[PDB]
């Protein structure tokens, strides 16, 4: 989407393998507020 | 605090719960000791 017009899919009932991100190196940027990408794989929250 | 965030900054966060109900345990002993002072005063009493 154009950013005036960001587009926002809800997620829900399903299992994420966080680790499939963070790959990608070259230009990937990772910024993660309030806990890292590692210690959140073995969590859970009620909606994305 | 672990399971969403890296060693490095869960020092800091756990240090502070850390400092703060460790103060919890000095108020409350303090106060034991000056109602303990009160209670003996009248078993001195009492005794008389």
């Amino acid at each position: 989407a154009s950013v005036y017009a960001w587009n926002r899919k809800r997620i829900s009932n399903c299992v994420a393998d966080y680790s499939v991100l963070y790959n990608f190196a070259p230009f990937f940027t990772f910024k993660c507020y309030g806990v890292s990408p590692t210690k959140l794989n073995d969590l859970c929250f009620t909606n994305v | 605090i672990l399971s969403r965030l890296d060693p490095p900054e869960a020092e800091v966060q756990i240090d502070r719960l850390i400092t703060g109900r460790l103060q919890s345990l000095q108020t409350y002993v303090t106060q034991q000791l000056i109602r303990a002072a009160e209670i003996r005063a009248s078993a001195n009493l009492a005794a008389t």
